[PDB]
This record gives structure tokens, C-alpha cells and sequence, in this order.
């Protein structure tokens, strides 16, 4: 049973509306299933335990006993009259709301008061490291203490109380083994409070560590279920919400990014110069498009972003072409009537808005760093929004300079600030983008050795590129963590991939005179660096031209196996290689025991 | 908010109701169950 | 079998839904209140992972699920 | 009152939904067939549109359907 | 009950399993409820109606009594275990699949015997109207009998078998009475044995016929729950399924429908004609964009059709400008760089693509009727698709000439061929296209009082105004047909918008002076043609500028009203002008009279 | 088409099963149920 417990209202005959919640002055019994008496006995157990000390400051108020907040009712206890008519309960153990109240603060209360001693306790328990991690290592106790008697700061409070720490202590470090009173010498076992726990933890030297080997793997299952791993190269439209895409504002350089190697940014590779004007504040400027081709960021295929186009560091000549100097840096819109890449000259040009001018003009915003003089650190910035740019089929944003006016030092300049370093943030993230057009879903397998070498580190922050690798990258951090990828064990990862290329290479060798006869040594070796190849850099599985990883089985063979892979590693995982890890561990004891050996002499 | 009588023991409109939070309380239903394969036996 | 902690989820996955009892009565959805006694028996043996050990854990009336329960 | 044809209607839009009994069990939705008598009753008195015409149709055990039900 | 019966598989003790269909050598009983054995009665009652035809011929085989093809078993009955359990039925009259075969072949077959011969007592009855419909009306019996002794066509089989027919007969007119033998008079009373139902469909003087004012509403309510009348002007997007848009090609005459009276055609008004080239099987044709503007139906905004032009009647003028004369009109696209409306010349139309061209030159398709050569009628036709025209944002359909030779004669012509009555029909019902863009929803209220005179007829087949056009259609002839909108009887329909427009009024003259107390018998007529100029032309309450209909309460308020007032018509709603369709019956049975009045001499 | 067993009273890949239309027995289950005003009471 679970829940508030309900007694019948009416009286004697208990139906499914003959029922109501048991409530009154104390307020509603709920009952304390087994399970939920584990946890405020464990609290509460951890708090007993610091008894002596308690006592010695007289706080506390005597041992706190979870029998003293709960009762005996009897009733039938559930969630809802219908459901709680199936659960008859007599004599259970219920806490009234008042008491959850009580067993709360007093849980609080005293948390409190410990919490802060068993930080002075601290402060000289872990400062002589009571834990090694292979075979044993004493520090003759004499010692050990009159030299804690020094170190130990004039403010701790185990200076104050030392065999009132001492006795609390005693209960958490299987390290200080107290001398028995009739017979004056330890026990060989230590008996700390914590016997299991502290049994369970230990490095056990068959397999590294239980409560290790055991977390590294249930932590990987919950990534594989959560994120959604599983399906990570599923072919077929899916919701960008199912990429959780979330703190992702990737920065770039066009005016270098080629035009074909990432769809969101065209060019103006046209013969001469296309100097056009524009009335920005009074002031008539001229947007330059020189000398070559000008990359500049097209607006459609642009998920209503925020870019901010930052202009720093880069090269300013305003030394040279004095045309450049009195110009305004400026990010600027350019909505052109024939499409861009067809532009030819000037009165192509619908119109050209400042979307972001920089006050002051190209010579406040330098600053001489050994005679070429850069720009100082400015970012201009727009927000450019999906309909802003309704029917207007061709515009582009360009993050050029607005000369006052042209000459002919600026003939062979091309003033596009692009060369900077721009950083688009989507906001709006239900919107992602995708070979130059905006969706709502993606379809991962299409995604997978579609891009180029370039064709992905040149992706647009939030688009299906810069999502399915996002994606893979958690992928890759389960195989990495949990599965043994890395070393000759021919793990679950490298081994699904195997029998893909089997299965592969079998049919390929099908009609004609087979005179290849699989393999495998060969097979095992080659999946085993693509599944390590893959666990390297996730990102590769998306480059068109990469070896196994890009054919449509993997990966979406990869995932599943490993999926399987964490729902069986046992506990002991930790065997791998348990042995130079056991060995280790004995090393440090060796290096810590020569530590104790010092400790114990200096401070006879 | 409607009248409705008596599908839920509790009318929305109904008479001293009383919005007010505690920072004692924070309300909380069941998101956190425990499934995973060795922990669910 | 259903060991004790067993049925704490089962219990609170059951119970976080009942929760939802005057919803699903409304949307005429639902079928009444889930309860996890409907889902198990009282059948007894020794239960264990294999006959070796199953030897030792005699249990009378203990609370089994069925597998075809066990998918309900 | 739920005349002898009024049955029919009622039963024959039933009848048509208990016949997709096999999918609703298979998804859980549902709860169980619906059967018509269910909703009605078995009242008797005279059953007519005005006290004055009412008074000429004593009908004993008839069943008649309350209008709380004929809501469900 | 209902279904089939079913039994105790597991005997004694029925519960939700323990059953099964209790099939078996003759198939499974199918329990027979009240109201079925209504119909296989009805169904056999008229087929034994014709017993003393059956027995004349030797045919049929005895009165067929449905108690033949049933049994009286007795179990659980319904539609499936589960739900049978709750109709414990004792001795129900259940009839068994061979059983509910041979009902039905029998019917089948002795339907035919009978609908074969009931043709020609027919062809004998109507032969002399035995149906008036205002008191009564007699003809000496020897005469008419005398009479169809001769009309009456050699094959009949009323000549085979007199009182053989008419002992059937005698059972379907309740006008020929037979003399009673033992008093040799015929009985006042007729009794045929449709007694009730031939009773209650006579057109009784009280209200018209309750046979047809009863259908005549059941029809509509029909309609008013289907369609989806209710909701026509609801305020909120609406799939276009939602409006089972269906048969649905409305054609035009382009070249003609003004650019802003449809946004799917927008026109090239450029100062000097657009001669462009192009190489179409070879030969190369120039297509003109002549003088005038030259309306062309644009690409985008243009539901995936099937566009097809006719040019037919059409004048092609040859005789003068020669240049006309060897171009082969054809239906072209053409892709512009900048928008149209802004292509002035030949260099800024991308490319051309003859969609469809007509084999054989302009002086084939001609004909001579009077001097001015019109065009043989011929079709051209296109198949445009969605997606065909992807990226590409200008792009517009044209059925123009293609001259093989560009002249001076040709010079003020302009060879566009949209006068010609084009036919498009929307191949893909699901998306729907409003205000020039295409959609899958649309917004019924938006498009109330939206369009213009012309926005309306100019419309392009499945459009949101052609679609909230084919539903008020419906809705307009709920009215018509059930609600007397068309006499001085203020109806629900011209109730339920009198009422806005006091509510309307009357706030409207809140707040200062209000000299005008509202008038009433003013606005019982205006909302009285209100509502009729609606039942009258559906459309108009699309145009802006219609008085009260475009408010936006109208409709949504009308419908609602129509609504309720179909749901409680009565029977005798036919006491409408009752009086006047009384005494026009009475006029006619007069003049029937008049009739029988002959047959009783001529043939005495 | 896997073998499910007991869920419902026949398997669809079950042993001997047999498409196979009758002009006799038209497919219909029940769509014109009557429930107009007058006609449903
Ligand atoms: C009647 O329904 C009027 C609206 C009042 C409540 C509607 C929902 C908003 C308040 C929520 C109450 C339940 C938990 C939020
Ligand atoms: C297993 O599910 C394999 C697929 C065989 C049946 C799937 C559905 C197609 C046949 C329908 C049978 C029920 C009525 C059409």
C-alpha cells in the first residue's frame, strides 16, 4: 500500500464513496510503506551516530527514534476511495501530516548541528587520508595523534572534544580501530556503523570497484533511454524537440566559407565593383561589394537567429586606401532584385538597410599593434526574424564597411567585415535548418555521409548537421564511458559493426566465383577501428568518404548493440584490465604507507 | 468554473478556496520512479 | 516473485495514476482505479534464479506475476 | 420512458462498439463491454408527455432511463 | 438484445467465457429483435398481397409466413461474450444463417415474380389516375372498365387475368371499392391493405401532406447536421476536408480578370513589347508580351492543377497582320528573374518553356464565320504541380502564340490567347489557396465580407472563397427549402438576425441624447430581406458592402437559428399557405372530374 | 503476424483461414443508425 489512509465515513460496510480521507486535528495519516521507513531510518541513523557529541555540547535532546513520529491507525490506505478499497490495512505505521512536519525540521534541525562538526571532524580525519586501496598500511597511533595535535588550525572543534570526535569517528573510519578496554590492544576487524556500505566500496581487487563498475554503467543506460540515442540514425522525419537541442550558439568566419560547402551563405562573384549608396542617418554612404566575391550571409535559410557579427583583431588599412578611414563599420541588409550570383551591377540592387551601424568612423575604432592597425573589439549585431523577409525573395546580410566616399585607393580593397568572427545564436529553437531550407523535423539518416569535410564544421548553429552531431556526440560519450572501446577486447560496440560487415561483404561476394572466402581476423580488426573511429570523433559519421562508419547499417547497427551492451555489463565490468589497476592501487599504498612511516617519525 | 456538484469533492469556485504557497511544502507528484534494470530487479 | 521493493514501484507508478481519478472519469477515458492486486496471485514454491538456489528460498503464498501479467 | 424502438437504436449503436471488443482490450483503452442495461432502470408509474395523457399509460416495471444517465 | 445467440460452451454456468457462439449445421442464430421482424413482415406482407396472382399463374408456392424461417431457441444474446451475458433471453425467435438465406432468396426471388406483374397492373392503374387529392371524384365503373378494355397494349397482363389483377389490386387503390356480394353496393369505406399508411398520405386540407412536410424537414436537419452547416462562419482555421470540397472545376476567360481582383494572375504592364526567343522543336518561335499588359495566370498561389486553356470562337485576326498567320499557339511558362510587374525587358525573362504547343500553324486552326476567322475549337493544356516550381519565385503561365517570325504587322497585336475560356481544376483537394497563397485551413469568417464584386467571380476553383461559397450554398438551401423565408411570416431565419440587429442598434445608440428609441417594425423588415437576399444569392455575403448580411454577428447567428428551428418544425409546417395549396387541389380534382366525366361517355 | 494465442478467438495467420468474397454476403457493419429528432423519439 502507498498513499493517505481512508477510513470509512459511513461506517462498517467500506465501498468505493463509503470511504474519505482519514483526516483531523493532526492533519492526514499517511502510511509509511517498508521502503520509506528505510530512508528516515537511514537519516536518522546517520544523526544517532553523532551522539557523544551531542551530549558533550548539550545540543540535541536524546537519540531520535523514527518511532516517535509515526502511529498505529488501521485502515485502508490508496491514493483515491476506488483504489485505496483494495489495500486493507490493520495496525500499519502511519505519520500525520503535523509529524512529516516534525520529522522534517527535526531531520533539518540536527542536520544542521552535525553537519557543521562533522566538517571539523573532516577537516583532521581526511588530512592524514584514512583510505588506501590495497592491502593494509598502519601509522603508530601515538604518533599520528601528537602530530594532528599541531596541524589542526586553533578553530577546529577536535581540539575542543578529541575523544568526543574521537567516538564519532570511530563509527566512520575502519581506519582508527579502537584499543579494546579489557585485553588493551585493537580488534584486527574494524567495526564502523557503515560495516556494509564500507565493505561494498572497497576496491575490491578482482574487479576495480562494485559501487563503480555499477554507476558507470546505470549512468550510461539512463543517456542511452534519455536523450534518445536509441533511433540515432533512423530514417524518417523527426521533431526537432526530439534533439533537445539546448545552450547551442556555434561562431564562424565567412567571407571565407565557400558558397556550395554550407548553403546558408551566398556570393556576389561578379566582374567589377558594385558601389551603390543609401542615406544612413542624413550621411550618405557607399556599400563597396569590391574587388572580389564578397561571401555574404544569405537571409532566407536563416532560422530568425541573433547574429552578432563581431569585428576584432582583424586587419583595418585605413593606412593605405585612406578611403577606408571616415567609413563607419556597419552590418548591413541587401535585398537585390535579380537573385545574388546573377547580380551584376548597382541598379540590380532593390535596397540596402544599416541594420546595425558602428558610431564613430574607421579610425577611433583602431588601434596601431606594430603598424597594421586592428580593430578594437566591437561587436555590431542584428535580429534578423523568419518573416522580417516575407515574399522578398532575394536579401542578404553583409557585415561591410559604408564608405563616405569611394576613390580609387578602394578599387582592389573589398570592404566586407565578414572576415571577422560571426556567432549566430537560433532563437527559436523548434525551427531548425537544413541543405539551405528551413523545417521542423529531421530525418537523421539522410543527414549521415551527406556532408563534406567542410560541409560540417561550416554548419549553421542549430541546423540538422550541428543537431546530428549533438546527437551522436552523446552516443559516442556512452560507448566511450561505458563500453571498452579502447583496447583488444573486441567489445559489444566493434562487435556489431562486424557482423554488419560480414553480413556485407558475404552478399557482395554472391554470384561470380566467390573466390574470396570472408576474412574475419581481418573483419574483426577493421570494425574495430571504425567502431573506435566512431568513439573518437562522433563527428565523422556525417563526411561523406569514411570508411565502414558511413554505410546506412552501422550506427544504427552501432547504437542498438551497444544499447543492449549497458542492459547486461553485470557489476563487475571493472574486470577489464583489473589487474595494472590493481597493481596501481598497491603502488599508492606503497608511496602512502611511506608517508605514515614519516608521520610516525618526525612526530615521535 | 462552472458548477459541477459533485464528480470531484471539490468545487473550483467553490467557497474559501485559497491559493498560497509555503516555502514547506513544494509541490511535488512522481517523476523520479526507479526502472532501471538492476535497480528494478 | 514480487519482492518487497518490487512492488514499491509498481506501487508508485500505479499510484501516480490513480491520482488522475476524477480526470478520467470525466473524459469518460480510464476503467477505474489500477490496482496492482489485480495484476499479481498468491501462488507459492521456492523461487530462486536456478533450481540450486531456489532451493533455499521456500516461500508460502508469496506474491508472484504472471509473465502475461507481467505485459499487462 | 425507453419505448420498445428507443431500445433499438441504443442497442444497435452498442452493438456496434462491443463488436471492437478484441482491440480495446488489446490497447487497455475501454472497460469492459457496454451493455444498455446499464444506464436505465426499472421504475413503474404512468409514463406520458402531459399529467392529463400520462394518466392513460400505466406502465408497470417499465424501464425508463434517468436523465443523468441518459447523459452517459 | 441483438446479435447472435450465444450458449454455455462450458455448461450450466454462463459467465464472460463460458460462452460461444452456439453455431452449428445450419450456421449461427442471428436473434431476431421487434423491430427487424417489422421488416421481413412489411417486406412479405406485400409480396403476399399478390396471392391470387401467384396461384392464377402457377407460380409462387403458398402465403410465405416468416414464422417459416425462424425458431425459438433460447441463451445468451449479443455481440460478443462479454456483453452477451446481460440478455439472458428465454425462447427468442432467432433465425439461423441457411435460414437468413433463404428470407432472402426467397424475397429475392418472389420479388421478382411479383415486381414483374405489379409493373403491369400498373401500366393499367396510373392509366386513368386513380389518385386526386381534394374530396372525391367518381367515373362510372362499366365505362372505365370498357375503356382500358381498349387502350390497354396487347402484352399487358391485366387482359390475361381482369379479376385476377384486380382482386390484388383492390388492395392497393383504395379508389376501385368492389361491389360487396351479399347487397351488390359498393361500402363508403375502402379498405386496402395499406389501411394506415395509405390514410396518413393523403394530402389532409389542415396542413398540406404530412407525409412530405415531415421528409422535407427530416431533409434538411439531414443536411444542416452533415455538411457541417452549423459553424459556417465559425472564426478559426478549418481543414479544407471540412468543407468536402468535391466535382469541383470552375473555368474562366483571363486576359480579362484584373491582377488585384485575383492574386493568382498578375500581369506584365511594361511600356514596350518583350520579344524573347526560344527553341521549340527545333524552329525558333518568338513569344510576343505584345501592347496591352498580357494577364498571365501566375505559377505560385496556383494549387497543383490541371490547367486547361481552350481557344475556341475566338477571333484570330491572320487576315491582317500576316505575322499572326504560321505561329502554333501554345500554352507557355515563363520564368522571370525580377517579378513581373517589374520585367521590363527581354534580357530579364530567364527562360521559356513551351508546356504545350499546338501542331500546325494559325491558318488550320482557323475557320471562316464571316470574314473574321475564328479559332477551331481546341484545348492546350498544362499540368502544373506545386513543387515543379520549387525555389524558382517568379514564374507565371501564359497561353500565348509563339510567331515563328516577329514583324511590324504584329506590332500593336499581342497574341495572348487568355481571352479563350481557360479550365482549371484543382487535381488535390487537400490544399486550398486564399488571397493568393496556398494553405490547408481556412478561416470561414475572414472570407465574409472580404471580397469584392468581382474578388468573388473571379475566384479560382477550390479556393477558400469558392469553398465558403459551396457551403452557404448548402445552408442556402436549407432555408429555402424548410424555412419560409420567402413570405411576410417573419420566419427563424429573419428572427434570429432581427435580433442582432436590435442589439446592434440599440448599443450603438448608447451613450449620448439616444433621440432615437429603436423602430422594430423597421428592423423586422430590413432583417427580413436580409435574410432573404441570403436564401437568394448565398454569395453576396461575401462582399464587402452588402447591408447587415457582412456583419460579422449575421450567419453565425442565422445558421444557429435555422438550426433549431429545423429541430422542432412539428409535422404540420405545411400549414403554411395551406389554405391556397387547399383550394388549388380542390381546383384540380375538378378538373379531373371533368376527365372521368369522358370516360364515362365516350366509352359508355 | 506473430502468433499471439488467446487475446481473441482466432489467429490471423491461424491454420486454414480463407479470403474469399460472396456477392451473397455484402460487408457491413452498422453506419445509417437512425437518430433524427422525430425518428430517435
Ligand atoms: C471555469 O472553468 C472558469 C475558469 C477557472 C479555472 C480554469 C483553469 C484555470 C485555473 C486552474 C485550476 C486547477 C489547477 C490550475
Ligand atoms: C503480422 O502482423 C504480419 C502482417 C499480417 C497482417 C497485418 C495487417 C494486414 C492484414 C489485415 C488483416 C485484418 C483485416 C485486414
Amino acid at each position: 500500500p502507498t498513499g493517505k489512509l481512508w477510513r470509512p465515513v459511513g461506517t462498517s460496510v467500506a465501498t468505493i464513496d463509503s470511504l474519505a480521507i482519514v483526516s483531523d486535528r493532526f492533519g492526514q495519516y499517511s502510511f509509511v510503506n517498508e521502503g520509506m521507513r528505510e530512508t528516515f531510518s537511514k537519516a536518522l541513523f546517520d544523526i544517532n551516530m553523532w551522539q557523544p557529541l551531542f551530549q558533550a555540547t548539550k545540543t540535541g535532546c536524546g537519540p531520535i527514534v523514527l518511532s516517535s513520529f509515526t502511529t498505529t491507525t488501521s485502515g485502508y490506505v490508496g491514493a483515491t476511495a476506488g483504489d485505496a478499497l483494495d489495500n486493507p490495512v490493520t495496525n500499519g505505521v502511519f505519520i500525520s501530516t503535523v509529524q512529516i512536519m516534525n520529522l522534517q525540521r527535526t531531520i533539518a534541525a540536527r542536520m544542521r548541528d552535525v553537519a557543521l562538526w562533522q566538517k571539523h571532524l573532516d577537516t583532521a580525519m581526511t588530512m592524514l587520508t584514512p583510505d588506501i586501496s590495497a592491502g593494509s598500511a598502519s601509522c603508530n597511533w601515538k604518533s599520528l595523534l601528537a602530530f594532528a595535535k599541531d596541524i589542526l588550525p586553533l578553530d577546529n572543534l577536535c581540539l575542543t572534544y578529541p575523544n568526543e570526535f574521537y567516538n564519532v569517528a570511530i563509527h566512520r573510519y575502519p581506519a582508527l580501530k579502537p584499543g579494546n578496554p579489557d585485553t588493551k590492544l585493537p580488534d584486527a576487524q574494524a567495526h564502523p556503523l557503515g560495516e556494509v556500505a564500507g565493505a561494498f566500496n572497497a576496491a575490491t581487487s578482482e574487479v576495480g570497484s562494485l559501487v563503480g563498475s555499477s554507476s558507470t554503467l546505470s549512468q550510461a543506460i539512463s543517456t542511452m533511454a534519455g536523450k534518445d540515442l536509441d533511433l540515432i540514425e533512423a530514417d524518417t522525419p523527426l521533431p526537432v524537440s526530439v534533439f533537445t537541442p539546448s545552450l547551442a550558439p556555434r561562431s564562424y568566419r565567412p567571407a571565407f566559407i565557400k558558397p556550395e560547402d554550407a548553403k546558408w551563405i551566398a556570393e556576389f562573384n561578379n566582374s567589377s565593383l558594385i558601389r551603390k549608396t543609401l542615406t544612413y542617418s542624413g550621411a550618405t554612404y557607399t556599400v563597396q561589394l569590391g574587388p572580389g566575391p564578397t561571401r555574404v550571409i544569405d537571409m532566407n535559410a536563416m532560422i530568425d537567429s541573433v547574429l552578432t557579427l563581431d569585428v576584432s583583431g582583424t586587419i583595418l588599412p585605413y593606412d593605405t586606401n585612406p578611403d577606408l578611414s571616415t567609413s563607419v563599420p556597419a552590418f548591413v541588409l541587401i535585398q537585390t532584385s535579380v537573385p545574388i550570383q546573377q547580380v551584376t551591377t548597382a541598379a540590380n540592387i532593390t535596397a540596402i538597410t544599416v541594420v546595425s551601424a558602428a558610431g564613430a568612423s574607421a579610425i577611433n575604432l583602431a588601434i596601431n599593434v606594430r603598424g597594421q592597425p586592428r580593430f578594437n573589439m566591437l561587436h555590431l549585431q542584428a535580429t534578423f526574424e523568419r518573416e522580417t523577409i516575407t515574399g522578398i525573395p532575394y536579401i542578404y546580410g553583409l557585415g561591410t564597411f559604408l564608405i563616405p566616399s569611394p576613390t580609387s585607393s578602394s578599387n582592389f580593397s573589398n570592404p566586407t567585415l565578414m572576415d571577422g568572427l560571426l556567432t549566430v545564436t537560433p532563437v527559436l529553437l523548434r525551427e531548425t535548418t537544413y541543405k539551405g531550407e528551413v523545417v521542423d523535423a529531421i530525418v537523421p539518416a539522410t543527414v549521415m555521409a551527406n556532408q563534406t569535410s567542410e560541409e560540417v564544421a561550416s554548419a549553421l548553429a542549430n541546423d540538422a548537421i550541428v543537431l546530428v552531431s549533438n546527437h551522436l556526440n552523446k552516443l559516442a560519450n556512452v560507448v566511450g564511458d561505458a563500453i571498452p572501446v579502447a583496447s583488444r577486447t573486441d567489445d559489444s560496440a566493434t562487435s556489431a559493426i562486424v557482423s554488419r560487415l560480414a553480413v556485407q561483404h558475404k552478399l557482395s561476394q554472391v554470384g561470380q566465383a566467390s573466390p574470396t572466402p570472408p576474412d574475419y581476423p581481418l573483419l574483426w580488426r577493421r570494425a574495430k577501428r571504425a567502431a573506435s573511429m566512431f568513439v573518437s570523433n562522433p563527428s565523422l559519421a556525417l563526411q561523406v568518404g569514411i570508411p565502414v562508419l558511413t554505410q546506412s547499417g552501422m550506427l544504427s547497427a552501432l547504437t542498438s548493440g551497444v544499447g543492449t551492451a549497458l542492459r547486461t555489463g553485470s557489476l563487475g565490468k571493472g574486470v577489464t584490465d583489473a589487474s595494472e589497476k590493481l597493481r596501481a592501487r598497491q603502488s599508492l599504498t606503497v608511496a602512502k604507507q611511506a608517508f605514515f612511516d614519516q608521520i610516525g617519525s618526525l612526530w615521535p | 468554473g462552472n458548477v459541477q456538484t459533485s464528480v470531484n469533492t471539490y468545487n473550483i469556485t467553490g467557497d474559501g478556496n485559497s491559493f498560497t504557497p509555503t516555502s514547506d511544502m513544494t509541490s511535488t507528484a512522481a517523476p523520479a520512479i526507479d526502472l532501471k534494470p538492476g535497480v528494478l530487479n
